[PDB]
RNA sequence: UUAAUUUAUUAAUGCAAACAGAAACCUGCAUUAAAAAUUUCGGUUGGGGCGACCUCGGAGCAGAACCCAACCUCCGAGCAGUACAUGCUAAGACUUCACCAGUCAAAGCGAACACUCAAUUGAUCCA
RNA sequence: GCCUGUUUACCAAAAACAUCACCUCUAGCAUCACCAGUAUUAGAGGCACCGCCUGC
RNA sequence: CCGAGCCUGGUGAUAGCUGGUUGUCCAAGAUAGAAUCUUAGUUCAACUUUAAAUUUGCCCACAGAACCCUCUAAAUCCCCUU
């Protein structure tokens, strides 16, 4: 028989609430004196960039955002790589504010074609798209595409022949359906150039091996920007506290198994939005770890400082990352925060 | 009345006592000019979120300022870390900054000395502060 | 007088319905038509790129 | 249901059974279907069709209307130009 | 649960006072459909006018 | 008591009324509080907790017509899209073990030359 | 627990309550209470005499 | 017999709860469920009873009832004869 006259019980707090206390112990030793500028940017609402839809009216597009002033970063930064001196993921147009602007884009309008015109993404996301260097006639596998931030980006490109989009969720997978109905048009997704599954990450690394050439793996992780706002499907709640727990090994697990999937010679790139390094680097490190013990495979982590230096006019960047790169959010900048990290299979 | 219904507020709503009323309004005589909504409001602001007792308001000159400044360095101290607000039994994890520090002092000194942020970090959050506080008010 | 003023409005509205819906038959194959030049419009800006490459 | 008023000493009738129900004097009860003007947008034409029609209640309900109303409401009525004058009797009807 | 689409009613260009109900996106147009009548037993124009709730 | 429902009552203001020439008392209608009044405490599961669960659908148990349970063993659904005759009518049947609901449907009229989807849903009153 | 004193008549006489002392709160005044009184007064409370104590 | 005195009245308050429910004899007569602020209850169905009408009922010969699926199961459903 259950007791329900406990002498002491622990207090309520709200999703909310708790994801905010166990960020602030973490956070505040990993960053010291950026967490209080962090902190004020996760509470404040995100800037939104607008990604130009490639199939859609484009050009008209991008004279339409010109005309509220919104910036192609993604152009600037282009015209970067040589003033600095793999490249990146072409053909993407995404248009952002100035720094420190509050302006918000106005909700997209389908056009003439019958898809939306643009779609409003955070920013920071755009970046693991970008640092994957996706080339053309290639095969793209996914994992956790849903609901399809960086899922979109991908076809955007038009650089990728055939995808593998799985999502563990039947109702993200549901999500990303319809967003890719809505903005991609019906032709490209007639074929098997699209292939949207819902299954678990981990069996890819032996059904398909050595299959793709560029591989994502957006691995499910405590998202920093959802948990201080939303107030449903909380990690942070209690009944979820197991999950959280068991958190890390999913990430070390689904990230190994992509890893397999590549073929060698190929780029993976690991993506996470959370400023928690026991999940961003420790990651890393155990999937680099756990292939060379268990299936003596070897992998090379490229350098994002190139990459870095290029975004370091619209973006804010964390320099006490071991392996990947860290985009903190920012009061002028509030894209983030956003962690991805790219390695080679050899 | 208009008088009459101001220290009312003040003694019944606010619960100040007499002698602090007769304090209060020798030192801010803005108090009756304020609507009665605006001057709860701004009390109760001080008492609940802010944790600031009857006694120290009427010290720190807590009245006299305005209402928007006041929710400006508030939240932003708050959503920095810095500002804790006291719990139940009334304890703190870190010390609050002094009241009169945050007020009476400067928009410049307040960021040296308690925010320790550049100035146009501060500068883009009364912006987006301001749109939360009109969409709060549609909203209601 | 409220019948014949109905029926009288039906005759009128029905008159001009076939126009109507030749007009809206027509505007329909214009803008679809304006968004296949769009449509080959991009290819030819597409077309530009393929020339960059090149 | 009174079975005996306090003022007459008389059973009543409940004018919940009135006003949703048609009582044909053969005994059969007609009745409307529950919903047939609610959320009409996301019903097929089919459905719809059947939800606008007249029905008749089964016997178990029959017997539970002919006790919740009295005597005045069995008897057989000549409205003129009434729309269910034909369905107040049962024709070629076996056991 | 964001309302993708919305419910609006359509109108009868006949005069007739035809009108029925039909579901449409909220980022579009007005509809102007061509739909069967029934007063007029033949397929007439309709325009949306009103916007009933959000689906 | 920051449960729900109320301000009759009390007190303080406002207006109307009523007056003087300004005011008060009284009365009516309001707004604030005060002090009270009425009523309730959903089930399911869980001895060492800080809850999960409640409706609908598929697979195993339930091996072959149907049906068949958990603390069960697993995955979901609270939509979207294409139509715009997704019009009007009508034999005969199915039916989630009742009912309420739900499903199929020849022919006919009228047009062309019973939409996809396992679930994707809410009765009456009332507005 | 300052003390004398008080309480569960009929299972608890106590460390509980009260208590001088101290503190806080309210009130500028007549004709049944407070009071035939008037801020050194009256009422509503907390603590339980007395004595001692820093940082800033 | 004071967490709200006693008495009278409303009052034969109400109780899905407990207890009780009086002569003889004979006959028929048991375990699918659904909904429910519902699982100590009730309603409907199933079952059971009486009366009445009518004609098939039960048992069951072949034939017949799915594939992805060899626990290739025991056996049902249907079913003329009898
Ligand atoms: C933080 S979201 C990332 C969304 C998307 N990758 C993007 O950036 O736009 C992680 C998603 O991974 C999915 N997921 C969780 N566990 C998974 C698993 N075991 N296998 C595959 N996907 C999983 C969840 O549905 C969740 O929506
Ligand atoms: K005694
Ligand atoms: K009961
Ligand atoms: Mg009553
Ligand atoms: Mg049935
Ligand atoms: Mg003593
Ligand atoms: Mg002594
Ligand atoms: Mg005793
Ligand atoms: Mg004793
Ligand atoms: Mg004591
Ligand atoms: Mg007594
Ligand atoms: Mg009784
Ligand atoms: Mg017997
Ligand atoms: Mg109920």
């Amino acid at each position: 028989r259950y007791k329900k006259k406990w002498a002491a019980t622990e207090p309520k707090f709200p999703a909310v609430r708790l994801a905010l206390q166990n960020f602030d112990m973490t956070y505040s030793v990993q960053f010291g004196d950026l967490w209080p500028s962090i902190r004020v940017s996760l509470l404040s609402e995100q800037k939104y960039g607008a990604l130009v839809n490639n199939f859609a009216a484009w050009d008209h597009v991008s004279a339409k955002l010109e005309q509220l002033s919104a910036k192609d970063f993604v152009n600037e930064a282009i015209s970067h790589w040589e003033l600095q001196s793999w490249a990146c993921s072409p053909n993407l147009r995404c248009f952002t504010f100035d720094r420190g602007d509050i302006s918000r884009f106005p909700p997209a309008r389908p056009g003439s074609l019958g898809v939306m015109e643009y779609y409003l993404m955070d920013a920071a996301s755009l970046l693991p798209v970008l640092a994957l260097g996706l080339q053309p006639g290639d095969i793209v596998l996914d994992l956790c595409a849903a609901p399809g931030g960086k899922t979109l980006a991908l076809l955007q490109t038009g650089c990728c022949r055939n995808l593998a989009a799985n999502d563990l969720s039947p109702s993200r997978i549901a999500r990303l359906q319809k967003i890719l109905h809505s903005y991609v048009p019906e032709e490209i997704r007639d074929g098997n150039q699209v292939r949207v599954t819902s299954w678990d990450g981990r069996k890819w690394g032996e059904l398909e091996g050595d299959t793709y050439d560029r591989v994502l793996v957006d691995v499910p992780c405590t998202t920093d920007r959802h948990s201080l706002h939303e107030e449903e499907n909380n990690i942070f709640k209690r009944s979820r506290k197991k999950e959280r727990q068991i958190l890390p090994v999913l990430q070390v697990q689904l990230l190994a198994a992509g890893l397999l999937a590549t073929k060698p010679g190929g780029h993976v790139v690991y993506s996470t939005c959370s400023l928690s390094h026991l999940q961003n680097e420790y990651v890393v490190q155990g999937a680099i770890e756990l292939l060379a013990n268990q299936y003596s495979i070897q992998v090379q982590v490229e350098d994002l400082t190139h990459f870095r230096r290029v975004f370091m006019d619209t973006f804010c960047f964390f320099s006490s990352c071991q392996v990947g790169e860290l985009v903190i959010p920012n009061l002028m900048a509030n894209f983030g925060p956003m962690y991805f990290c790219k390695m080679r299979r050899l | 009345q208009d008088i009459n219904d101001t220290v009312r507020l003040l003694k019944e709503k606010c619960l100040f006592t007499v002698q602090q009323v007769t304090k209060i309004l020798h030192s801010c005589p803005s108090v009756l000019r304020e609507d009665l909504g605006q001057l709860e409001y701004k009390f109760q602001y001080a008492y609940f979120r802010m944790g600031i007792k009857h006694p120290d308001i009427v010290k720190s000159e807590y009245l006299q300022y305005s209402l928007t400044k006041i929710k400006q360095r508030h939240i932003y101290l708050e959503r920095l870390g810095r500002y804790q607000t006291p719990d139940k039994k009334g304890q703190t994890q870190i010390p609050n900054p002094l009241l009169k520090d945050i007020l009476r002092v400067s928009e410049a000194e307040f960021l040296a000395r308690t925010a320790c942020t550049s100035v146009e970090e501060f500068q883009v959050f009364k912006k987006l502060l301001a749109r939360e506080e009109e969409e709060s008010e549609s909203s209601t | 007088q409220k019948r014949r003023e109905r029926e009288q409005h039906i005759a009128e509205c029905m008159a001009k319905m076939p126009q109507m819906i030749v007009n809206w038959q027509q505007q329909q194959r214009e803008n679809w038509e304006k968004a296949q030049a769009d449509k080959e419009r991009r290819a030819r800006l597409q077309a530009e790129a393929q020339e960059l490459l090149g | 249901l009174t079975y005996f008023s306090a003022r007459k000493g008389k059973r009543k009738t409940v004018k919940a059974v009135i006003d949703r129900f048609l009582r044909l004097h053969c005994g059969l009860w007609v009745r409307r279907k529950a919903g047939y003007k609610k959320k009409l947008w996301k019903k097929t034409p089919a459905r719809k069709k059947r939800l606008r029609e007249f029905v008749f209640c089964n016997k178990t309900q029959s017997k539970l209307l002919d006790k919740m109303t009295t005597s005045f409401w069995k008897r057989r009525n000549w409205y003129v130009d009434d729309p269910y004058q034909k369905y107040h009797d049962r024709t070629n009807l076996k056991v | 649960s964001k309302s993708k689409n919305i419910l609006v009613r359509m109108v009868s260009e006949a005069g007739t006072g035809f009108c029925f109900n039909t579901k449409r996106n909220r980022l579009r147009e007005k509809l102007t459909l061509l739909h069967y009548d029934p007063v007029v037993k033949q397929r007439v124009l309709f325009v949306e006018k009103k916007k009933i709730r959000s689906l």
